[PDB]
């Protein structure tokens, strides 16, 4: 945390955050920016250091100072560059970890993190169809979407082992009207028809055994 | 945060292109279903540019003065 | 008119940018009413502001100097308060850090800051701060204050005060009237809520005595200008009691009136009782518990009758809504096994509504300890006449347990011995641990693992074994040469939803050879039938353990980590089998118990003690790895490994397989030759510990968690020993058969958990009497 | 810990030249027992008979003669809610000779009239018995500091005049004494409310105020106030609870215009000659001139008690720690020459039948002589 | 084969008035308010709806009050049917 003038301390600062010295980029980032909250540069910085917050995983401190910013400005050049890293945050928020890295048996956690990437990326993405993210966000998209579809289909699936058939078919039918893209949903489906044998919910299953054999691929 | 990874790629797998697209319900006569109901709806007018954790994920720098 | 405007030194803003914002412009005649709005629009900025404006002739020499940005961001002298909370303080009060900073609005600051300090009760002697304005426009404030506080210096007063001593109520409170430190538990410093609270304190006492005629109460809380006058004067106007004769009803709602005048069913010449109706009050809410009406009212409302003095009662009780559950959201399970989370839900989503069960829920939950936030917090469908979803947040707390050691020794290798228990495992539910000791001459192995979970019964489910190959040899043999392959396996069932009766399988084999001189080997042995030598060590011996394994618990913990008031069992028993190579029994008992002398809980007492007791079948006995040990542990402190108990006894042997001169001494070849007391540690078939301690988190630490952190002090009682004991052989030697042998320690316990990082301190005097008492007095644990 | 402030606290005694060294001490004690229990008790010299207490439920006519116990009694009541039931004493004192009017902090109030005997009819007022009893005419004057100011009758009691004046939420220390003038009485208050009652009614033929009190700008700690006023001429001078010199001077009724000068502690005057103490522990004179002063003091800052005496044209003064500081011929010189006491003191002296009185803050009487 | 077994329940709690009262024709938010905002729906086909009630206590007996409901488009009550206890 030096003193220098503002170009000097914002190369240094640029230089280290490329370097991977995110922390102590972050250092002198955060420096620059309690010293100006106002020129250009402090612009920059904040742009900067929400980018090394993010980098350096600082995601509180990378949300903060993003909401700041949006609050500062919420129109730029850049709004699509700010939705971006906002859904990214959220994601890095959902499922960054040691298993989190890993890879076996996720996409089944807190989804709150995945909400606010969804509708981030989404009213983005339709806000912004127009940008070089554009279909990163997109893949982003139907990437998690599937994902909490695992989310909630380890859920309903769960709930029926527990003898638990009636709430399912209903959290089914609200993914369905909800998002009718991912596999898990067609896979849920038998299980719908299991459930209405439970009770002997019967017109409905033989309609539905009639509507997946439609869907079935 | 990384020993010596996590670059282009995310921390773990990525779904991106694995993502299942629309595998519509094709619904026999009179036995449809409302087909949508929440935000889940994406412009397919879209890309293809950057697909997948493979981009040019840095910020994009903004001029000098 | 003006023809020049014009501007310097604006870093951000234009000098167009700044003539427009101003809606004074060059070209307009600007009068002495354009100076004052161009300097009324300085003040309408809101973060930074100047009003230099000067005109003579034609030319707006507006002079908008920027002395911000000013953050004073230095708190230095902080002792009791947050410097957050001064800058809150600040901005709130309107000083928030975008800032002028006018050379007055330092002093302004200093005072109103201090001023604070005082509106919290206080005194604060000085605000100082050190400017430091950075050479582009920016500066800072190293504030620089010291604190003057004066908290409890109490004189207590009540009048009116008149059915019932003012100190024997004085008692109940957070206020007390200056009493000696040993007598704190819980907190008493002044605020004026603090007050408020005393008040309902008492005013609550007189509503449940049934005097209903007081409210009146004034506001004299006497003050004296020297920070110490600090003193309570009140005033009351108390009640009339009554007799419980006469009630009446009016159920609004589905119809349960039987339940309920069961329920209400108080005799008529009770004598009145503002608790009773209370008591009558609840019932009937939790009476409804099950029937799921979301949000009933009701006002019980009393008659009192004079000329009789009897009070009529008079309720009225519309109901709630009957079927809500839609959804059931979680918040906090970061990569947590939700499903588990759900596990606990024996409850069903989409269905009416059941109170108890809710709670069930929440706190069956907390009951896994764990996690520390209460929720049941229950919001219904915004658009849906009904239709509740209970959210729940919990603050989670990590599981981590991870022996470490490296080396150390001469004559030994780098040991990897390792301890390593990770249980409810972050990617299961379920438990395993695993224990290895692997220095120089031992292989010694230990196997558990669990899954609490092959049903939705919830039964519980683990693997226990061990390869042990802990050898203790010199170099190969007449070195205690013992392979030890033991195995178990458990499985788990309560029904009384809270009670326990358990039954478990298992076996051990263990391999024996090469003797070693101590005596009760050979009592095992022969009591067995096995004559083996005396003078030598000679003989070896194998077993092959079909192990059930039959016990019993109950609990109720109040607290995870740090659980309260609990109320514990673990209670275990073993018989034998048809077809096995070992016959003998045993029963044991353990108690610990939580109570909490605090009710904000911040202090804790416990009451702990165990059981132990070994006795053979029908001429066969119980072998020695099972008789009890103890020193140095959660069971015993101040002393080292396994330390109570009797002592051992080598009889000559001077040829043990070559027995060793030099080493093995005490009836060795080389040095004693003939019959020896030997001083080690041996322990007994019967046991039983029982200690006391006190949860204590001290003001000196800086109690900003109540986590990491529990502080007590032990005190202990030991004695270990043999029953099946006679003296004609331990005559010339001493006798262990009955409790006689007592010890006991003393000494703090330091407890602080990091996430990854403990450090146990933990220094005890081990103050008893006892022979061969080898003390240690460091005990560092993980 | 809550000991560690370095406030600047009592500046030493100073030179102890005395001529007049305290050439008498008359001690006697009750030994009791005052303590840190805040009030203004005071001996009573009454016919040179000082009728003494305690804060236990004690008294005991002596006589300002040496002091010799007469009259002696306990004060406290033993049958219903407790044994002795435990009196704490903070209600002022006086007499009418015999007719010792006295009230006790525990609202409780006591006319006795140790001229008829023990007539102590008991009083269980609103608010408790906080100041100095007066009485205006026959009539028993009451300040308690309850915000409520009833009246009663001598040797029987009936409430009346029972006025309501202001009350912070703060609840600060503060009480007054009414000065009885003109068929009514000037007693103190605590908010610079300064309403007088002309017992009429109880009638204040006033509403005007002091603008300074404390309660929303609090400020530093020392400006400890004599909550009193004093008829003079027909003129009142006031002692404001914050450093405020003034002449609202009643003409007839009260004709206001504020005089003023801060850094209030106590006073007093003769006729032009007035002379006080400043907050900051300093003794000044003045004249009734507006707040032309006298008397530069810096030296006896925060000395533990600050409440002066004169008798025989010798100002006197004194602190705790049993220090005494002797007045005079007044200046040029004030200097100071005792520490009789290691109780301390912390009341009112007081000088009557040509002597001298003030209680020690424990133990009762040592009658120093100059 | 455990000696004992729990009880399980799920929505809508109906009596014999709570049947009894409504009627054909009776609208949707008449029957609503006679019954409760019910559950048991069709989301889509036909407007026909659905009353179901079970509970199963210590391995013994069983309730199932299944009561099938049907509206048309605008919703009016018609065609209406229970088997209470299965």
């Amino acid at each position: 945390v030096p003193d220098n003038p503002p170009n000097e301390i914002y190369a240094t600062a640029q230089q280290k955050l490329q370097d991977g010295n995110w922390r102590q980029a972050i250092t002198q980032l955060e420096a620059l920016d309690n010293r100006y909250p106002f020129g250009p540069y402090s612009q920059q910085v904040q742009l900067d250091l929400i980018y090394a917050y993010y980098k350096n995983a600082d995601l509180p401190l990378a949300q903060a100072a993003i909401d700041r910013f949006i609050r500062l400005n919420p129109t730029h050049p850049n709004i699509d560059y700010v939705m971006y890293m906002r859904g990214l945050t959220n994601m890095a928020l959902d499922d960054s970890a040691l298993q989190g890295f890993f890879g076996v048996d996720r996409s089944d956690r807190d989804p709150q993190h995945a909400r606010a990437a969804f509708s981030d990326f989404s009213k983005l993405v339709r806000g912004y169809p127009n940008s070089q993210y554009t279909t990163d966000a997109t893949k982003r998209l139907v990437f998690l979407k599937d994902r909490l579809a695992k989310y909630e289909y380890s859920v309903a699936e769960y709930y029926t082992e527990r003898g638990a058939w009636v709430a399912v078919v209903n959290r089914v039918e609200g993914m369905l009207r909800d998002y009718p893209d991912t596999q898990a949903t067609r896979d849920a489906l038998p299980l719908m028809e299991n459930a209405y044998r439970q009770m002997q919910m019967n017109a409905q299953a033989e309609k539905v055994a009639k509507i997946i054999a439609a869907n079935s691929s | 945060s990384s020993d010596s990874r996590y670059k282009r790629q995310v921390s773990g797998d990525e779904a991106y292109l694995e993502a299942a697209p629309l595998a519509e319900l094709h619904a026999p006569a009179g036995m449809i279903l409302p087909v949508t109901s929440g935000d889940y709806a994406i412009p397919v007018t879209n890309g293809s540019g950057a697909v997948g954790k493979a981009l040019d994920i840095r910020p994009p720098a903004q001029p000098l003065a | 008119v003006v023809k020049d405007i014009h501007f310097e030194g604006l870093q951000r803003v234009a000098v167009g940018a700044a003539l427009l914002s101003m809606p004074v412009r060059t070209g307009d005649t600007v009068n002495d009413e354009d100076i004052s709005n161009t300097i009324r629009a300085l003040f309408a900025t809101g973060n930074f502001e100047d009003v230099r404006v000067l005109r003579d002739g034609d030319t707006l020499l507006v002079q908008v100097k920027e002395r911000p940005t000013i953050a004073s961001i230095t708190f230095s002298g902080n002792k009791s308060v947050k410097d957050d909370m001064l800058k809150q303080n600040l901005e709130a009060s309107g000083v928030r850090v975008g800032e002028s900073l006018d050379r007055t609005t330092i002093a302004d600051i200093e005072k109103g800051l201090e001023d604070f300090y005082y509106s919290v009760g206080k005194y604060s002697a000085s605000v100082k701060a050190v400017v430091t304005p950075l050479p582009r426009n920016r500066v800072d404030l190293k504030l620089v204050f010291q604190e003057g506080v004066s908290a409890e210096i109490q004189q207590i007063n009540i009048v009116g005060n008149h059915a019932f001593t003012t100190d024997e109520l004085i008692s109940h409170f957070q206020l007390r009237d200056e009493v000696p430190w040993w007598n704190v538990v819980g907190d008493r410093k002044y605020q004026k809520q603090k007050l408020a609270g005393d008040l309902e304190t008492l005013r609550s006492y007189y509503l449940d005595r049934g005097y209903a005629r007081f409210n009146i109460d004034s506001t004299q809380v006497s003050l004296t200008p020297d920070k110490k006058g600090i003193y309570v004067t009140v005033n009351i106007t108390e009640g009339d009691q009554y007799k419980l004769s006469g009630v009446e009803v009016s159920g609004n709602l589905a119809g349960h009136s039987a339940e309920i005048e069961q329920l209400t069913k108080i005799e008529p010449g009770e004598l009145y009782n503002g608790t009773k109706v209370t008591k009558m009050e609840d019932d009937i809410k939790k009476l409804l518990g099950r029937y799921g009406y979301a949000y009933p009212r009701v006002q019980s409302m009393p008659e009192i009758n004079d000329a009789d003095k009897t009070v009529k009662l008079r309720v009225n009780v519309d109901a709630g809504n009957r079927f809500y559950v839609r959804k059931i959201r979680f918040e906090g399970n970061d990569t947590s096994k939700d499903a588990v989370l759900r596990r606990e839900m024996r409850q069903m989503e989409g269905a009416w509504l059941g109170s108890d069960l809710v709670d069930q829920g929440k706190e069956r939950l907390n009951r896994l300890g764990f996690f520390e936030t209460v929720d049941t917090d229950t919001q219904r469908v915004p658009g849906s006449p009904d239709q509740v979803d209970v959210v729940y947040k919990v603050k989670e707390r990590n599981t981590g347990s991870f022996n470490f050691g490296i080396g150390y020794g001469t004559e030994s290798g780098v040991s990897f011995q390792a301890g390593v228990q990770q249980d409810n495992w972050l990617g299961t539910g379920y438990a395993v641990g695993i224990n290895g000791t692997k220095n120089d001459y031992q292989t010694y192995a230990e196997l558990s693992v669990t899954n609490p979970y092959f049903t939705v019964d919830g039964v519980s489910l683990g693997g226990r074994l061990f390869y042990n190959d802990f050898q203790a040899d010199d170099a190969d043999l007449s070195d205690y040469t013992n392979k030890s392959y033991g195995t178990d396996v458990t499985l788990g069932f309560p029904i009384n939803e809270y009670n326990s009766l358990r039954a478990g399988l298992g076996y051990v084999h263990n391999s024996l050879s090469n003797m070693q001189p101590q005596v009760a080997m050979w009592r095992y042995l022969y009591s067995m039938g096995e004559h083996p030598s005396t003078s030598d060590q000679d003989n070896s011996f194998k077993t092959d353990d079909f192990t059930f394994n039959y016990g019993w618990t109950y609990n109720k913990l109040d607290r995870g980590y740090f659980p309260t008031d609990g109320s514990r069992v673990n209670l275990t028993g073993k018989v034998t089998i048809p077809g096995s190579d070992n016959e003998y029994y045993k029963v044991t008992l353990d108690t610990a118990t939580y109570v909490p002398i605090d009710d904000d809980h911040k202090w804790v007492v416990l009451g702990r003690t165990r059981w132990g007791y070994g006795d053979g079948l029908g001429g066969k006995e119980m072998p020695f790895y099972e008789n009890f040990y103890a020193g140095g542990s959660s069971t015993v402190r101040g002393f080292q490994s396994n330390t109570i108990g009797p002592k051992a006894v080598y009889f000559p042997h001077q040829a043990s397989n070559y027995d060793p001169d030099y080493d093995y001494e005490c009836a060795t070849q080389d040095g004693a030759k003939d019959l020896c007391k030997s001083d080690d540690a041996v322990g007994g078939n019967a046991m039983a510990v029982a200690s006391l301690e006190f949860i204590t988190p001290t003001p000196f630490i800086s109690d900003k968690y109540a986590n990491s952190v529990r502080t007590s002090f032990f005190w202990d009682m030991g004695t270990v020993w043999d029953t099946n004991w006679d003296s004609s052989q331990y005559s010339g030697y001493p006798d262990y058969s009955d409790p006689s042998n007592i010890r006991m320690s003393a000494g703090i316990a330091l407890q602080w958990m990091s996430p990854l990082g403990p450090l146990v301190f933990s220094y005890a005097q081990p103050f008893k009497k006892y022979d061969g008492d080898k003390a240690e007095q460091f005990q560092f644990n993980i | 810990f809550n000991s560690e402030e370095d406030v600047v606290k009592m500046s030493p005694l100073p030179t102890v030249e005395n001529q007049f060294t305290p050439t008498t001490a008359w001690s006697t004690s009750v030994g009791s027992g005052i303590g840190n229990f805040y009030s203004n008790l005071h001996p009573a010299l009454a016919d040179n008979v000082v009728y003494a207490a305690d804060r236990a439920g004690l008294v005991k006519a002596l006589n300002a003669d040496d002091g010799k116990e007469i009259w002696s009694v306990s004060l406290a009541e033993k049958d219903g809610w407790f044994s002795k039931e435990p009196a704490l004493l903070s209600g002022g004192v006086t007499v009418s000779g015999g007719h010792v009017y006295i009230g006790s902090e525990k609202a409780q109030v006591y006319a006795l009239n140790t001229s008829d005997g023990t007539v102590a009819w008991q009083t269980k007022v609103a608010g408790e018995a906080l100041s100095r009893p007066v009485v205006s005419d026959g009539l028993v004057l009451i300040h308690t500091s309850n915000g409520q100011l009833q009246a009663l009758n001598e040797a029987d009691g009936a409430v009346k005049w029972t006025v309501n004046l202001d009350m912070p939420s703060l609840s600060l220390r503060g009480e007054s004494a009414p000065t009885t003038a003109f068929g009514a009485a000037v007693v103190g208050g605590d908010n610079g409310r300064v309403s007088a009652v002309l017992m009429e009614q109880g009638q204040m033929i006033w509403q005007q105020r002091i603008s300074q009190a404390t309660g929303s700008t609090e400020i530093d700690r020392l400006s400890d106030v004599d909550t009193t006023p004093v008829v003079v001429n027909g003129v009142v001078f006031a002692l404001a609870y914050n450093g405020n010199l003034t002449a609202l001077d009643l003409r007839s009724g009260q004709i206001m215009w504020k005089r003023e000068l801060g850094s209030v502690n106590d006073f007093i005057v003769d006729g032009n000659r007035i002379y006080l103490v400043d907050q900051n522990d300093r003794v000044m004179a003045l004249t009734i001139d507006g707040g032309v002063t006298l008397w530069t003091q810096s030296d006896l800052l925060h000395r533990l008690l600050t409440s002066p005496v004169l008798y025989n044209g010798n100002l006197v003064v004194g602190d705790s720690e049993g220090y005494l500081h002797w007045i005079n011929v007044e200046d040029g010189r004030f200097v100071a020459q005792q520490k009789v006491d290691s109780s301390g003191f912390q009341t009112e002296p007081v000088a009557a039948d040509g002597k001298l009185l003030i209680q020690a803050k424990d133990g009762t009487v040592y009658s120093i002589t100059r | 084969r455990v000696v004992y077994r729990p009880d399980i329940n799920q929505g809508n709690y109906l009596t014999a008035n709570d049947v009894s009262k409504i009627r054909v024709g009776m609208t949707q938010q008449q029957v609503a308010y006679a019954l409760g905002t019910p559950l048991m729906s069709d989301p889509f086909g036909t407007n026909t709806w659905f009353y179901v009630f079970r509970q199963q206590p210590g391995h013994e007996g069983v309730t199932q009050q299944t009561l099938t409901l049907t509206f048309n488009s605008s919703g009016v009550l018609t065609n209406i049917d229970n088997k209470p206890a299965l």
